[PDB]
């Protein structure tokens, strides 16, 4: 179960 | 006021980066009070909710963000991550692809898309997508580290030394900066990370569980302090996502039923639904209690169930592997919680007390590698159900086609009855080995193999082609049932040489590194008349291994690849090898037990990590210390001796053949009794009011 990357919007 | 909300949003982002998730949530919510139509705050809030396991609430906010801003690429990509966690792969793909459609240069979305390809077994596409991500954002730890694992899976060792240097540097930076490392705990064993780094990686992953249980606001549980409520019986809970057709079950499916009902009450907590196999059937029928926690998705209610069952020792069989729900352990519903068998490494976690291991696997001098206290089994902690699953392999006969023990092999529950129907069977005394001369019956069998026939009948006995098991009985192929026919296995079935040494390794290819393949090449060069037998595991790794091997000076015909086979055929065909060469980076574990059950000597070089020492522990239990190398030169020397001194090879093979039976290694009855004694040590210790301490006598 490969982890993912959340994008923080500025 | 979008301006004030923007300030709150930015402050929330900063808190989020600092690991202060509760304050981030508070700030994003405040941002939405000040500016309700703030798409970015909706999406950012959803991402932290996802981190807390509030998936449906996260989805609601992502959808709100997209309602406000239909071309909001970040929201799509982030929503895709939530759908992926929800096991909605199609949905996740639709989201990632939409995000890339909107922003062709969206690094994170390319990386997230890559993760789907990786999980689907499409390694080349995963590699391509991760590379795109890194091209667009060269400083991207998640993409780099996941790319590294992709490359590892297929034995792509491009710029390997520099790759490892960068992985270590990334982990160091993340550890120093209090960020979750981009290297997964289960993969940390494969890279030249310090033991300190590996434990710290595990620790931080363990801590993620707290984000998901903190929002449950549950108090600490009150635990049993005696066995009165349970009639003097110790209540043991086995927690696993792998009760079914999985290696875990192939190892321990017999243990629950073998527990002593006078002293133990066994509860099995399944994290997965029924897959319909006999493995699942067996555990459900033989445990005193079987609880399907896959039906209770809330970790709070699920932990409540475990606690209300009165469990004394709760056993974590997953660690950081697919299907784990370590949140259950983080809630400590049981007074003693132990890691066992399923995960080859430390949890690093506050909520685990013990790791069940052994002196060979985890010598006392390496206690610093583990957060848990060491709990020693007396021989090896490893076990396998081979004697129950594959009893047709306890004995064998061969055909003398010219006497080799591994060119043409017969196995069968009714083998002796078949042999007794023949007038000319000879015995080679080692138990001993019956030999069928090159007669009419032998030609009939060989013809079947050559003609690709499924099975023939001889003297009323069904003789099956070992390549055709799924066509005869699929339950026998998977190991759910014992095959009822006599099965024929031959080197010719796999394109193996009739007149040379066969060195095998049946592990997934990711366990191989450049140093290992070089050792193997050194062995092959010193033993002219030999081949290496490996599996397409996966097939796209084959051309890579071949390229490195050819470059080392080995022609393509010295390395023979076979496809991954059904469980039974895989264990059975190990009988065709002369010697197994274990992978030092990460040993065969299940795979080690498989090869030993065939009577195949395994050469190993134990390292420092648990995963690198399991094979030596198996061999020490078996009673074959001569197969354990202290360094690379010795590993090579041992393998070369076995391949050149045929009298020595015969003696060592006989030793393994006999000792797989006479030693404790495959003895599940004995293992269970020793496991129980260990459980009682843990309990007596806890009942006396002690915190965990090493049980290493
Ligand atoms: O040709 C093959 C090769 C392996 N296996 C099985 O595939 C699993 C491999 O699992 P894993 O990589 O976790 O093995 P381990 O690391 O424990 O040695 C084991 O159950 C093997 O018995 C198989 O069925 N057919």
């Amino acid at each position: 179960e490969t982890g993912t990357t959340n994008t923080a919007t500025t | 006021c979008p301006t004030h909300a923007d300030s709150l949003n930015n402050l929330a982002n900063i808190k989020r980066e600092q690991g202060n998730i509760e304050e981030a949530v508070r700030l994003y919510r405040k941002a939405l009070e000040v500016f309700p139509e703030f798409a970015a705050a909706h999406s950012n809030l959803a991402s932290v909710l996802q981190q807390q396991g509030k998936l449906q609430e996260a989805l609601m906010h992502y959808k709100e963000a997209i309602r406000i801003s239909p071309t909001f690429a970040d929201a799509y990509s982030n929503m895709g991550n939530t759908l992926k966690e929800m096991q909605d792969v199609q949905g996740a793909l639709q989201c990632y692809t939409r995000a890339i459609q909107i922003n062709p240069a969206f690094a994170d979305a390319h990386s997230n898309l890559a993760s789907i390809h990786k999980d689907s077994g499409n390694i080349p596409e995963a590699i391509a997508s991760y590379r795109t991500a890194l091209k667009l954002k060269p400083d991207f730890p998640d993409a780099y580290c996941n790319l590294a694992h992709c490359l590892q899976i297929v034995c792509d060792w491009t710029d390997y030394d520099e790759r490892m240097k960068k992985l270590v540097s990334i982990v160091a930076d993340q550890l120093e900066k209090n960020r979750l490392p981009s290297v997964h705990p289960h993969h940390s064993m494969l890279y030249p990370l310090s033991h300190g780094f590996r434990k710290a990686i595990a620790e931080r992953h363990g801590n993620l569980c707290l984000d998901k249980i903190n929002v449950l606001h549950k108090p600490p549980y009150e635990h049993p302090k005696d066995l009165k409520l349970s009639d003097g019986r110790l209540r043991v809970g086995y927690v696993s996502s792998d009760f079914g057709n999985h290696p875990t079950s192939h190892l321990m499916q017999s243990i629950p039923g073998m527990h002593n009902p006078d002293k133990f009450e066994v509860f099995c907590y399944a994290l997965s639904p029924d897959d319909g196999t006999n493995f699942r059937v067996k555990v459900m029928a033989e445990a005193n209690h079987f609880i399907d926690l896959s039906q209770i998705p809330c970790n709070g209610k699920a932990a409540d169930r475990i606690h209300q069952d009165g469990i004394h020792i709760l056993v974590n069989m997953n660690g950081y592997t697919k299907g784990a729900r370590n949140e259950l352990f983080a809630l400590r519903p049981a007074p003693i919680q132990a890691m066992w068998l399923g995960y080859p490494g430390t949890s690093g976690a506050l909520f685990m007390d013990y790791i069940i291991t052994d002196q060979e696997t985890s010598p006392a001098e390496v206690a610093e590698q583990y957060s848990e206290k060491l709990a020693y089994m007396p021989h090896t902690f490893f076990i396998g159900d081979h004697a129950n699953m594959f009893p047709h392999l306890k004995k064998k006969a061969v055909i003398d086609f010219k006497i080799y023990d591994n060119r043409i092999v017969l196995n069968g529950i009714d083998l002796k009855a078949f042999l007794d129907s023949l007038p000319d069977v000879k015995i080679v005394k080692m138990l001993n080995m019956p030999v069928i001369p090159m007669n009419t019956i032998a030609e009939a069998v060989i013809e079947m193999i050559n003609r690709g026939q499924i099975q023939i009948t001889i003297n009323g006995f069904s003789i099956s082609n070992g390549l055709a098991t799924t066509q005869i009985n699929n339950k026998a192929a998977t190991g759910e049932e014992v095959p009822r026919t006599i099965i024929v296995t031959t080197r010719s079935q796999y394109g193996l040489p009739e007149d040379a040494i066969v060195y095998c390794n049946f592990n997934q290819l990711y366990k191989i590194d450049p140093s290992t393949l070089q050792m193997w090449a050194n062995i092959l060069k010193r033993v002219p008349n030999s081949v290496l037998w490996l599996l397409r595991f996966p097939a796209v790794g084959e051309p890579n291994i071949q390229q490195y091997a050819q470059n080392m000076g080995l022609p393509q015909n010295r390395i023979i690849f076979s496809p991954v086979a059904p469980k039974e055929e895989h264990v059975r065909r190990g009988q065709l090898a002369d010697v197994c060469l274990d992978t030092p980076l990460c040993n065969g574990h299940t795979t080690g037990m498989d090869v030993l059950w065939a009577g195949t000597p395994m050469v190993t070089m134990p390292g420092e990590t648990l995963a690198s020492r399991v094979a030596a522990s198996q061999l020490t239990c078996l009673g074959c210390l001569e197969l354990i190398a202290k360094n690379r030169q010795e590993y090579e020397d041992i393998a070369v001796k076995l391949g050149t001194d045929l009298e020595y090879l015969k003696k060592v093979r006989g030793k393994v053949w006999k000792q797989r039976i006479s030693s404790p290694l495959f003895n599940t009855k004995q293992y269970t009794m020793e496991l129980e004694r260990l459980y009682l040590q843990m309990w007596e210790h806890y009942a006396a009011g002690n915190k965990p301490d090493h049980m290493i006598k």
